RNA sequence: AAGUCGGAGGUUCGAAGACGAUCAGAUACCGUCGUAGUUCCGACCAUAAACGAUGCCGACUAGCGAUCCGGCGGCGUUAGACCCGCCGAGCAGCUUCCGGGAAACCAAAGUCUUUGGGUUCCGGGGGGAGUAUGGUUGCAAAGCUGAAACUUAAAGGAA
RNA sequence: GCAGCCGCGGUAAUUCCAGCUCCAAUAGCGUAUAUUAAAGUUGCUGCAGUUAAAAAGCUCGUAGUUGGAUCUUG
């Protein structure tokens, strides 16, 4: 049975796209296939975010973030439990969780 | 597995032409 | 709309319609006459000329090609019948 | 762990909608009222289900319980409902009307009215939300 | 799809000559095997003589010992299985005797529970099995 | 239908679609049957009087029952040609 | 109604222009496209009024033709139009269903709210859209205040309005009441009615 | 491309009465069309039709009653004989009491009564009923 | 009989004179007794199949009996209704309510000359139930119904004579078979015939000529 | 893609292989290396779940919001960009009781017992078997064409 | 041992060996094989090829097949 109507991936009309590597296991997907997650997120975390700026010699240093674009074979991103598996009718929705 | 399968029988057709040309 | 009347369609409706898809097909282009402001002759060009059109003793030049209609230069008149 | 029964509820909705004279705020005078009106076998049932009529009937003189549907009652929140104000709220003495309106009426027999005010057009159709 | 056609005859009765063979019953009455390979050799009974008599396990799920006769036809030397068909009658086929054997009921096909039995003894000693069965014949 | 010498042999004679044609079947519930009241062309009263519409459920179901009888009421007088 | 008497007269159109009747949404339905007069600039249908009148003389016609006034249903789901249709049942005479439409009035017959209606007057089709497919299994025909990206899926007679505004949703079904009684009689058209437009509207909790 | 025109002119108006369409746009017309839709016609199957004239192959707007059923082609157009007739309205034809089978004779376009009753066979074009 | 909806209070004071009444406004018959009001003197029933189907619980498997029975009064009504109970007999007793509710009108056409009373159905007609389609086509006087046991009973409850039948698919699924059968019948009194091509005269609705009465 | 032959180059990766782990055993998964290969040039090979598991051409049968290209005319903003529509072309999406289907699902997988627009290839229970043999292609690996005896009452699809 | 097929038989077998009884055709009735209808499971009538067996990886291309409208109507 077709389970979904784009095959599990992003291509139509289209006879080939260039392949990356999962981040936990360097393994070819597809570009489009790759269950992509762009994460921006501090270096230094709310846990220790207090003592970096008060230990700063500025008056008014915003810490930097970490523009990490993330790519995810189809196994891992399960494994790692950023998609779930969801319901025949809860499949259909496209739209990212709030 | 039907491509494991398909695998023995290639070595197998291997098989029985080398044991043909040896009688030939 | 079950009771669309086909024989009588509004001109609205017709000129929306592509050039080949009209009741009877009828083209999008006209007939012009380009009057420069150097010159005095008239000059019967093209709205889709897609070329590079000369008023009489090469004065100036009329309109340029283009994709579509022709761009005219400054100070022209056109839409004639 | 105070919620009743689905037992309990339905004998006091239908207590209620055939007896709402007879009842009131006090638990002992509708614990007698629900003990003749209603052959309970058990004394504890009565008591479950006089009390939950008390709560109801505090809901009642509040307003109509989603549960109890009585004739007298809801014939008389309609009829108090007759509210109208002074003048209506639709007679206005200046009626903003937008040029395509304004068009509109002209093509009817409502071409020029006094009571009409035509609006500037705002500029620029910006009325869609930007995707994404 | 189909070519409907006026001057498609051609077409249509060589698609049909072709894809006929892709029948397995067309194919298999059409061409030289199946025919000499049958041991009747295309005929409804045949005549034999009984080399031994050998029992033959019933498929699973059933359990039992079918009587059974290997026979050596007398047309063309071929030696076959028969099916001695009712109770008991494999005592009234003796050795080395000349019997009448036919199919077992379908075509060249194995049938009931036998494995591979697709014949019968119908007769035995030119007497018929359902004569000797019966009691209105003897020998 | 007749037996070629006047007699009706048909158990009952099915309405017909008043907008496409179409045969009402006896089960057709999404079919209705609706009466336009006709006024009188002074005072603008119910005389007693109206037009009968019939519309198949499958001319309703696409959406077109609307359309229908606002055309059906324009060939009867019912609603204004300005319309 | 194509005659003199019928016509829409000057208090009927101060009366939709200061409810928004007009004003149907950005949004526009095939089946609406012929009662729309144009789109303003903001993207905003203006649903023509001279098309709404007809068609709500359409409608009481078909309301005045059923001889009993116990037999039209009157249905709004949507708490705007649940006050309009109160009002339209005690002036009309009719059967109302303001609360929630329980599904199965109309084909389950053990049903305590079981009814057998004739006709089907339905504030909005999308909210009121349990009754529209509930009146396809059996022959009930309906009557609904069609905005302009409202569906026609069952509806018989689309009265072209703004069914979202509070003043335009109890306009409508006092515009309709109005016409009921002209055509039946109980009011004769010369002088103006004594109930005020404003007794249809719906009133917020903040201001009620 | 288009090998059949009267294929792709009763196939729109097979579509059409299907979406209870009140008139329906041939965009295509011949000779052939119009004197089929001519015999549907005679018949009370559709309406009048009004011929397109643009220079081309032509349009047909043909206006419809409701009353047809289905009309369709037989591609190829078979040689058909007075024997034969019976054979076709057995296949194509819903019953004995209606429906015509549309033959193309040498005494022009007709149906399948009218070339029984004119005693001449010829060519299929379609059906209708 | 105590009537509930305003179609079996007709009925039930003899307001309605036949059956044909609902028929022709397309009413839903919702109570068995209008059907038994009528046609319930020369009414048969016939017991098709009683199917076990089985829902796979626990309990090793939960089996539960489905009936299709057929009625008809052998001319122009027939009715087939299924119902699945838990019992052999209630399911029988709910099929032929349900087979009453879906009674259709028969339309019965001629062969050739139209003489006498109609024998078979009056054009080709194709009723579909999943994978099953059953064709019927006149015939003459004499020839009988031409067709499987299935189809068959519903024929001849249908008061058609005669019919040459013919069936593609699963037709092993009496289900599917007899719905698709009972659905090539209820196709008749909608097929659009030039003997139905008159203006229709429109009556009065049993609502609403007797609306004084149902108040 | 892999593979084959002849040159150039071989950073990374890595069949094979070695070794280190894990295990009852691993000749596997995991780790450290690493040949061929991966790269380039020329000559072969012609096979993929080469998939949209859906031939090509043409007509017809709903709606809506987007999108790519071109064209067209309209407030306004900006120095072509944006905004609002229309037309043709195309990749898609969704809502629908258009219809179809065994159903999943499909605006095509519709217009089909109311069966015929044109045309090519191709399927006939499951195995045996893409095997045997013959021919042909190739350096080879293998490609193409392609059976039968015999065996079997199911195999299978969707839900 | 029965059983064309699904199956029956493992100590109360409605299926085998028999008695009784019943049923079917009837001076005929079984069996084996070929063959026709059944088979719309060979397809012109008239099937199929998204997932059940299936549309060549793709395109070009000869033969073959099939090809717009239009010419004497009234
Ligand atoms: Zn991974």
């Amino acid at each position: 049975t077709k389970k979904r109507r784009n095959n599990g991936r992003a291509k139509k009309g289209r006879g080939h796209v260039q392949p990356i590597r999962c981040t936990n296991c360097a393994r070819c997907v597809p570009k489009d296939k790759a269950i992509k997650k762009f994460v921006i997120r501090n270096i230094v975390e709310a846990a220790a975010v207090r003592d970096i700026s008060e230990a700063s010699v500025f008056d008014s240093y915003a810490l930097p973030k970490l523009y990490v674009k993330l790519h995810y074979c189809v196994s891992c991103a399960i494994h790692s439990k950023v998609v779930r598996n969801r319901s025949r009718e809860a499949r259909k929705d496209r739209t990212p969780p709030p | 597995r039907a491509k494991w399968r398909k695998k023995r029988m290639r070595r197998l057709k291997r098989k029985r032409r080398k044991m043909r040309q040896r009688s030939k | 709309p079950l009771a669309k009347d086909l024989l009588h369609p509004s001109p609205e409706e017709e000129k929306r319609k592509h050039k080949k898809k009209r009741l009877v097909q009828s083209p999008n282009s006209y007939f012009m006459d380009v009057k420069c402001p150097g010159c005095y002759k008239i000059t019967t060009v093209f709205s889709h000329a897609q070329t590079v059109v000369l008023c009489v003793g090469c004065s100036t030049v009329l309109c340029q090609p283009t994709g579509g209609k022709a761009r005219l230069t400054e100070g022209c008149s056109f839409r004639r019948k | 762990g105070r919620v009743r029964t689905k037992t309990v509820k339905k004998a006091a909705r239908v207590i209620i909608e055939k007896y709402y004279t007879r009842l009131g705020n006090d638990f002992h005078t509708n614990k007698r009222v629900c003990e003749e009106i209603a052959i309970i076998p058990s004394k504890k049932l009565r008591n479950k289900i006089a009390g939950y009529v008390t709560h109801l009937m505090k809901r009642i003189q509040r307003g109509p319980v989603r549960g109890i549907s009585i004739k007298l009652q809801e014939e008389e929140r309609e009829r108090r409902d007759n509210y109208v104000p002074e003048v209506s709220a639709l007679d206005q003495e200046i009626i903003e009307v937008d040029p395509d309106t304004k068009e509109m009426l002209k093509l009817l027999d409502f071409g020029g009215l006094s009571n009409l005010q035509v609006t500037q057009p705002t500029v620029g159709m910006n009325f869609k939300t930007p995707r994404g | 799809g189909k070519c409907r056609g006026l001057r498609t005859a051609r077409k249509l009765r060589n698609h049909r000559r072709e894809q006929k063979w892709h029948d397995k019953q067309y194919k298999k009455a059409n061409l030289g095997t199946a025919l000499k390979a049958n041991p009747f050799g295309g005929a409804s009974h045949a005549k034999g003589i009984v080399l031994e008599k050998v029992g033959v396990e019933a498929k699973q799920p059933n359990s039992a010992i079918r009587k059974c006769v290997r026979v050596q036809l007398i047309k063309n030397g071929k030696k076959i299985t028969a099916f001695v068909p009712n109770d008991g009658c494999l005592n009234f086929i003796e050795e080395n005797d000349e019997v009448l054997v036919a199919g077992f009921g379908r075509a060249g096909h194995a049938v009931g529970d036998i494995p591979g039995v697709r014949f019968k003894v119908v007769k035995v000693a030119n007497v018929s099995l359902l004569a000797l069965y019966k009691g209105k014949k003897e020998r | 239908m007749q037996n070629d010498a006047g007699e009706f042999v048909d158990l009952y004679v099915p309405r017909k679609c008043s907008a496409s044609n179409r045969i009402i079947g006896a089960k057709d519930h999404a079919s209705i049957q609706i009466n336009i009241a006709e006024v009188d062309k002074v005072t603008g009263r119910f005389n007693s009087q109206y037009k009968t519409y019939a519309i198949c459920g499958a001319i309703r179901r696409m959406g077109e029952s609307d359309d229908s009888i606002m055309r059906l009421a324009k060939n009867d007088g019912i609603v204004s040609k300005n319309f | 109604g194509g005659l003199d008497v019928l016509q829409m007269k000057e208090e009927d159109v101060l009366k939709f222009l200061a409810a928004g009747t007009h004003l149907g949404g950005t949004n526009l339905d095939f089946q609406m496209e012929q009662y729309i007069y144009k789109r303003k600039s903001d993207g905003i249908y203006i649903i023509n009024l001279k098309r709404t009148w007809e068609k709500l003389l359409l409608a009481a016609r078909a309301i005045v033709a059923i001889e009993n006034p116990a037999d039209v249903c009157v249905i709004s789901s949507r708490n705007t139009g649940q006050r309009a249709v109160l009002k339209f049942a005690s002036a009309s005479g009719a059967t109302p269903i303001a609360g929630r439409f329980t599904p199965g009035t109309f084909t389950n017959q053990i049903q305590a709210a079981f009814r057998e209606p004739r006709l089907l007057v339905v504030t909005d089709p999308r909210a009121d859209h349990q009754p529209l497919t509930e009146a396809s299994y059996v022959n009930i025909p309906t009557i609904a205040l069609c905005n302009t990206d409202s569906p026609l899926r069952y509806v018989d007679i689309a009265i072209p309005c703004n069914n979202k505004g509070a003043h335009s949703v109890g306009l409508m079904w006092w515009m309709l009441a109005r016409e009921v009684l002209r055509m039946r009689g109980t009011i004769s058209r010369e002088h103006p009615w004594e109930v005020m437009p404003d007794l249809y509207f719906y009133r917020d909790p903040e201001e009620i | 491309v288009r090998m059949n025109v009267l294929a792709d002119a009763l196939k729109s108006i097979n579509n059409a009465e299907k979406r209870g369409k009140r008139q329906v746009l041939i965009r295509p017309c011949s000779k052939v069309i119009v004197r089929f839709l001519t015999v549907m016609m005679k018949h009370g199957y559709i309406g009048e039709f009004e011929i397109i004239d643009d220079h081309r192959a032509g349009k047909i707007v043909v206006n419809l009653t409701g009353r047809l059923n289905k009309c369709g082609v037989i591609s190829p157009r078979f040689d058909v004989q007075l024997k034969d007739l019976e054979k076709w309205q057995n296949n194509l034809l819903p019953s004995r009491q209606f429906g015509y089978i549309v033959l193309t004779t040498s005494a022009g376009i007709m149906d399948h009564e009218e070339a029984r009753r004119k005693h001449t066979g010829g060519k299929i074009l379609g059906f209708f009923f | 009989w105590v009537p509930v909806t305003k179609l079996g209070r007709l009925v039930k004071d003899m307001k309605i004179k036949s059956l044909e009444e609902i028929y022709l406004f397309s009413l839903p018959i919702k109570e068995s007794e209008i059907i038994d009001f009528f046609l319930g003197s020369t009414l048969k029933d016939e017991v098709l199949k009683i199917m076990p189907v089985q829902k796979q619980t626990r309990a090793g498997q939960r089996t539960r009996f489905k009936a299709f029975v057929a009625i008809g009064d052998y001319n122009g009504h027939v009715g087939l209704g299924v119902k699945c109970s838990k019992e052999v007999a209630t399911a029988i007793r709910g099929a032929i309510i349900l087979a009453k509710l879906s009674i259709v009108p028969v339309r019965r056409g001629y062969w050739g000359n139209k003489i006498g009373k109609p024998h078979t159905v009056p054009c080709k007609v194709t009723g579909r139930c999943g994978s099953v389609l059953v064709r019927l086509i006149p015939a003459p006087r004499g020839t009988g119904i031409v067709s499987a046991p299935v189809p068959k009973k519903l024929l001849m409850m249908a008061g058609i004579d005669d019919c040459y039948t013919s069936a593609r698919g699963c037709t092993a699924t009496l289900g599917n078979f007899a719905k698709a059968t009972f659905d090539a019948i209820s196709k008749t009194y909608s097929y659009l015939t030039p003997d139905l091509w008159k203006e229709t005269v429109f009556a009065k609705s049993p609502y609403q000529e007797y609306t004084d009465h149902l108040a």
